[PDB]
């Protein structure tokens, strides 16, 4: 689990988890858009989903 | 690279001109045209 | 999703085909605005040479 949120920074340092799954977006298409409207739709879909 | 718009803060800052020395054989052809 | 006025490609002078490199990327009109996206999500972009 810490995995998903220690991403390859210096040291140990760690990255949010918003920008971890940001990464993961990329990976599958190239994101064009500045800001993350995604993501809250996201977040709150995923939440209902594990509840 | 692409072009997005935007500008999402977290960025380097620089003019068009100052671009050429961050991309070697970049060419500002509206300024050239208007300079020769 | 969106429906999206796909083109194969774009024939200058009537000699010469440009289409783009990868093919995972749809180049559309945008009612006359020519944009790119992937085929996968709709994260649209205007089109560059080098693509
Ligand atoms: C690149 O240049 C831009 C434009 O000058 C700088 O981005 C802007 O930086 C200010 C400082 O980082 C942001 O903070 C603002 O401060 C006022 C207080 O003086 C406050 O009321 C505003 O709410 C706000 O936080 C501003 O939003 C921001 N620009 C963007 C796009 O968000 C950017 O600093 C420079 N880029 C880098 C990497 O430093
Ligand atoms: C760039 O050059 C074209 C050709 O001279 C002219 O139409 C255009 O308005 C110029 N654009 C700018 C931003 O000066």
């Amino acid at each position: 689990i810490g995995g998903m949120v220690l991403g390859g920074l210096t040291s140990a340092a760690a990255i949010p988890f918003s920008l971890a799954l940001q990464a993961r977006l990329n990976y599958v298409a190239l994101q064009t858009d500045v800001l993350q409207e995604n993501q809250k739709i996201l977040a709150a879909s995923f939440n209902k989903a594990i509840n | 690279f692409v072009q997005i718009y935007n500008c999402n803060v977290t960025f380097v800052n620089i003019s068009r001109v100052e671009l050429h020395t961050v991309i070697p054989d970049y060419v500002d052809v509206n300024k050239t045209l208007q300079e020769f | 999703y969106k429906n999206v006025k796909a083109w194969s490609g774009i024939c200058v002078d009537g000699i010469y085909g440009y289409v783009l490199r990868q093919p995972n990327l749809v180049l559309y009109s945008d009612n006359g605005v020519f944009r790119v996206t992937s085929r996968v999500m709709f994260q649209p972009r205007l089109p560059v040479l080098s693509d």
